[PDB]
């Protein structure tokens, strides 16, 4: 009568939306109990602007559907792009694509209690070749969280 | 007159023991543990209850709950910010 | 299955209530019942009150330990 | 063909006899609400005692329905802040319940504070960068 | 029977009306359960509790009140005010499950008429199951709007508060257990209805 | 093609796409484009999605729910139901020369202030979305009433929902 | 001698909580509620009342009315300007 | 057939007492019992008084609460 | 033994008498609860005068059959004419058309409460093309109600 | 493709219910 | 008047069964007849009283609050 | 003024009557229990209950 | 009820008119049951006059119910007065801004 | 049980206990 696992997830659903997601070019990293979802801003944002392409809904879709099988308690987004005009306008412009990422994943199903939200702007590269512009490997969205029991 | 001070058997309910004379209850879907002694449910546990209304409580050092309340078959718990309900059978 | 697409089971893990598989990833499945489960749903009458009053009666009427009546486990 | 514009999904009579009850809830709320505050003009704003800052400007969507000290420990530790405790903490715990989507993090802690009431207060200490939760002195 | 010309199933309905219950205490449990944060932002029992931890009481209203208690005489009245339950110590605040929820047992004890009877208890088991839960909506409405009232009293002056005294003992007990910081909690004045009308303070909101 | 978010401002170039892939008839191809580019049959797409059309005399009106064209309490538009508002403008780019108002509609639940604020931007942001179009910024107005004068009963669930409404007229 | 005031029991009655030791009646043709306690009709509607007569009589806030009369299996009530009746059941 | 010439019923609406169709019209038929009817006939006797007294008679009198003699009822 | 329905009505009646009046000429409009029945004037009156017709009745007929369909408190009809000598005459001349109207369809077994009675000359032209007399689309008779649960 | 959220209003009865939990927590923010 | 539809019930047996028909409608009609009377005598004592206190011959109720 | 707890009941079947009549035949009908006042500078229909009870 | 019914006519109606002071058209929400003494104050003070008593308060004080939720401050005043009937009576001077309530000696 | 058209050992349990313990123990 009660229940033998946590509904609506298993680990060979788990594994295969991780290979899926490695072959597609999503990074998922896990390192203990935390895990780290990186996501390349060409893939989700225009040419510098803060809004949406409409064939990215399905890639958030499927962000979703492998974040639901895990329990979690607080979520954070952080957004870093890169030089363009000025400081502030990173700023502006990494806080604008992390709030609207953080929006379309909290409207949908997410059993989280917290969803932080920041942008770094370019102050944190991981690569030292930055020639690209939206198309740089250091221009990106994470998503990380740490797994609950 | 000078209402009494608490219960003494929370100290062992803290510590882990039951009391003398109880008999032991099955509580599922949280990590608790309760006894039944003299038509009163003792209640050791770190979470928070919220809905049935306790008698008497005492807190350890590391943060455990002791917890002296009349008797009843579901409990209601806030884990880490989320509503929960845990089971009791036994009664 | 489990562990499924894994190793296989390694052992319970009751300080967690939760399966370690043959990898280093703790398994979606429960080991224990004092396990973090999200109940929401319990069965049983004369809920929200002492539970159902242990007498035989007469008549189909079931009485709960606080002196509530509940009608929906009551014979009509 | 003649058509109405709002055609939704089907009800449920017990929604509707729930939303009948709130309806009057609610407007038996705006009648008291207004009442005290006609009767009682407020003065004073937790704006100087939490006061804003770079880095709690970052955003967050929260539903916590548990006590306020992991809570505010959790938004201190995601501002970049310390944390402190004053007074001893309450027998009976201090719950509060939030439900917001996407605001900052100082107006976030001044709900919190509002909520507490008479019970617990919050302080903001930008040059130190401190964010202490003090208990009230009563028991 | 009619003109002069014209002169000239039990154990169905039985047994129809407990699974017609069951079915419709599920589902009403099941859209008590989809709506859980609305009914605890509409029903929050526990911003209305008072500095001590105490349960605020319950007053109930009533306006243009007659009596026609026998001929020749009749007594009528503008409003009034009554207590319905009195203020007292709490260490949990109250939930809207201990109201609202419906007690659910799955009932696993069991034909040209048949088909009938067996839908009309059907029909009659959940007319039975919504008036249940109209009457636990009244119930807790009740409570709630009492408790509101209490408070729009208090700001019109018409109630008197509760009054706590605390005394503080220091290190008390014998030499087998010790106490380190007693502290004696009573509360000593109900509240109360007053009868001074000089005292009362109007509202006029703009 | 059409790009699903407002095809980028742009005026869609419907007819010959389908006068296009019909050849492989072209008088088969126009007779569809000059039916489906015809008002009634806008008219009835309209019907088909939840947008109610009223005319009489020389004045035009189209009521539309906020229930279903908008997000819950917010200002915000719905861009799944983004056929329905290509409509909206497909139907008004037949009037060129008209005035344009908009005005909003809430029910009876809420405070005076927030219906009116609620109302007040639900207007502002159909208005915005005219404008944004190609209609000339003169040719608008924007007004939101509260629950002043309804259309139905507040005191009934469904006539309550019939209530909260945008209402666009012309000349 | 003071005549009474009132019956309490109608303020829980324009509430509509039921008064405690009493049976519900049917009430057809129209938005009514009834009980019995004591060979006593306690009727709870918005609707006016023009025949049968009542013995006391509340009102509330928002135009509720609530009644204390003698038992009859016919109401005679007044709509908008058009008489109806009501038919009552379980007496 | 309720909702005859449009899409079907789609609720009954219980706060007028009124099944709704599948189209924006509120239909013409009743779906709970509290809603307004225009009674105007209603049967039984010892109506206009107390009701039928429940007492169970030798004779075919017909008693009402308030001491009245139904007529009608009575057996000849 | 309690009725299903109200008695004397149907909603494929009310439907197909909409649809009728409609295809005839009478306009039939319906927003929200509101109900609205527009006629012109030469349909129901002779040029400019307050006698009708004999074979006006039959419409009369039908807007009575129609409006027996509902349930209903009040009824407003408003009579409106055009521009003849000045606006004494014609407001004496709506008015009494309104009064005409209303006789009969209050003769006629409608369950209304209340019926309201005016006429309001040529204040309020539905249409800027004001060519015609009593051919003109501005010279009509308006029956306004609301549906009552 | 976009989607709707799971836990929307769609019903015109727990729209009303969901719009009085709001402002019943706003009159709770004022109070 | 009160009315319940009665489900509870051949050469010389029609004529009394026809005589009995007409003797249950004459006795309906004296029952309508007397509580016609009934209704009658009581507003005509009601027009009296206003008749009577117009003349000045009876006196009015006096009423203390 | 207060209404009363006994309600205030007309019987009112006309036709063809204009409001000012109307209201006439309602304030006489109304009699001693309430009156009705028509101030058309300001164009206000007042109902006034009687000082009793 | 036409030979029944008296009247008075309007010249001689002792009823407070509208005084139209500009600062007693403001909308109020009123909902009182009580002494006439301080809702009056209240009503004085949102209209940002002055108010005084002229006469003495009985044993038992004269008791008015308002409850409306949009009406005029001269209006809720006018209610006021009627309701007092021959106890007590209110005058507006808006030259020098005052509201007086006398009493019935 | 359930839907309108649905209308329409012990020793066993005894021994295993004492082996569970005593394997266990």
């Amino acid at each position: 009568k009660l229940p033998c696992r946590v509904d609506g997830a298993c680990d060979a659903t788990i594994i295969k939306m991780m290979t899926d997601l490695n072959k597609k070019g999503i990074k998922v990293a896990s390192v203990g109990q935390n895990y780290l979802i990186s996501i390349p801003a060409s893939a989700l944002f225009a040419d510098q602007s803060p809004r949406l392409n409409w064939a990215s809904y399905s890639l958030l879709n499927e962000i979703a559907a492998f974040l639901k099988q895990f329990r979690k308690i607080a979520i954070t987004v952080t957004s870093y792009s890169s030089k363009y005009v000025s400081v502030k306008r990173e700023r502006a412009l990494t806080l604008a694509r992390s709030r609207v990422v953080s929006e379309y994943l909290w409207s949908q199903g997410v059993d989280s209690r917290i969803i932080f939200t920041q942008g770094l702007g370019s102050d944190k590269p991981i690569t030292s070749y930055t020639l690209g512009g939206d198309r740089s490997p250091n221009a990106r969205v994470e998503i990380t969280f740490r797994r609950a029991v | 007159g000078i209402p009494p001070s608490a219960n003494d058997l929370l100290l062992h309910v803290l510590e882990g023991v039951p009391p003398p004379g109880s008999r032991r209850l099955v509580v599922s879907g949280g990590d608790a543990r309760a006894w039944l002694s003299n038509e009163k449910m003792y209640v050791r546990t770190n979470l928070t209850i919220l809905s049935p209304g306790w008698l008497a409580s005492m807190t350890s050092a590391d943060g455990t709950h002791a917890y002296e309340m009349q008797k009843s078959p579901v409990l209601l718990v806030s884990w880490h910010g989320k509503v929960m309900q845990l089971k009791v059978e036994g009664l | 299955g489990c562990c499924s697409k894994m190793g296989g089971i390694n052992y319970c893990d009751s300080s967690a209530g939760r399966l370690v598989c043959n990898n280093g990833f703790y398994s979606t499945c429960y080991c224990t019942r004092h396990a973090v489960m999200d109940l929401q749903f319990l069965m049983g009458c004369c809920l929200w009150h002492g539970g159902v009053y242990p007498q035989l009666n007469s008549s189909g009427l079931v009485v709960c330990n606080d002196g509530y009546v509940s009608e929906e486990c009551s014979l009509q | 063909k003649f058509k109405k514009p709002p055609i939704n999904n089907p009800s449920d009579d017990a929604t509707i006899k729930l939303a009948e009850a709130a309806v009057s809830v609610s407007d038996s709320m705006l009648e008291m609400a207004k009442v005290e505050k006609v009767i009682t003009p407020p003065s004073k704003d937790n704006t100087l005692t939490i006061p804003n800052a770079y880095n709690l400007q970052a955003r967050a969507s929260v539903d916590w329905s548990g006590p306020i000290e992991e809570l505010t420990a959790r938004i201190a530790k995601a501002a970049h802040f310390r944390f402190r405790v004053l007074g001893k903490s309450p027998s009976v715990p201090v719950l509060i319940s939030i439900s917001t989507k996407d605001e900052s993090l100082a107006e976030i802690l001044r709900d919190i504070d509002y909520q507490a009431g008479k019970k617990a207060s919050i302080h903001v200490y930008p040059n130190s960068q401190v964010v202490e939760l003090r208990y009230a002195k009563i028991y | 029977t009619g003109s002069l010309a014209g002169l000239q199933k039990e154990t169905a309905l039985s047994v129809g009306a407990q699974a017609g219950l069951a079915w419709r205490a599920k589902i009403i449990d099941e859209q008590l359960n989809k709506q859980a944060r609305n009914l605890d932002a509409i029903y929050d029992f526990n911003s209305l509790v008072l500095e001590h931890n105490i349960l605020p009481p319950v007053l109930l209203e009533g306006r243009n009140t007659l009596n026609l208690a026998d001929a020749q005489s009749i007594r009528i009245s503008d409003r009034t005010y009554k207590v319905a339950k009195q203020a007292h110590f709490i260490t949990t605040p109250p939930t809207w499950r201990q109201y609202l929820w419906m007690d659910y047992v799955k009932p696993e004890a069991p034909k040209e008429i048949w088909c009938i009877y067996t839908e009309r208890g059907w029909k009659n088991g959940i007319d039975q199951a919504n008036t249940i839960l109209e009457e636990n909506i009244a119930r807790i409405k009740e409570d709630f709007g009492g408790m509101i009232l209490y408070r729009k009293l208090l700001a019109m002056n018409m109630v008197s508060p509760p009054y706590v005294s605390h005394t503080d003992l220091g290190v008390t007990g014998d030499g087998s257990e010790i106490h380190i910081d007693d502290r004696v909690l009573r509360i000593t004045a109900l509240p109360e209805l007053n009868v001074n009308s000089a005292e009362w303070r109007a509202a006029v909101a703009k | 093609c059409f790009h699903p978010p407002y095809n980028n401002f742009q005026p869609d170039r419907r007819a010959v796409k389908r006068v296009g892939v019909d050849t492989g008839g072209g008088t088969v191809g126009l007779v569809a484009s000059i039916y489906r580019d015809s008002k009634r049959k806008i008219i009835r797409d309209l019907q088909k999605q939840d947008i109610q059309y009223v005319e009489y005399g020389d004045t035009r009106t189209l009521i539309i729910p906020t229930d279903k064209y908008f997000m819950f309490s917010s200002p915000r538009l719905n861009e799944i139901c983004y056929p329905g508002l290509n409509n909206v403008i497909r139907l008004l780019n037949f009037y060129p020369q008209s005035t344009i108002y908009v005005a909003g509609f809430t029910d009876n639940v809420g405070s005076r202030s927030h219906k009116r604020k609620l109302s007040q931007a639900q207007a502002e942001t159909m208005m915005t979305f005219l404008w944004a179009n190609g209609i000339a910024a003169k040719r608008l107005k924007a007004e939101g009433y509260g629950d002043k004068n309804a259309i139905s009963d507040n005191a009934i669930i469904h006539g309550s929902a019939q209530n909260r409404r945008i209402e666009i007229q012309w000349f």
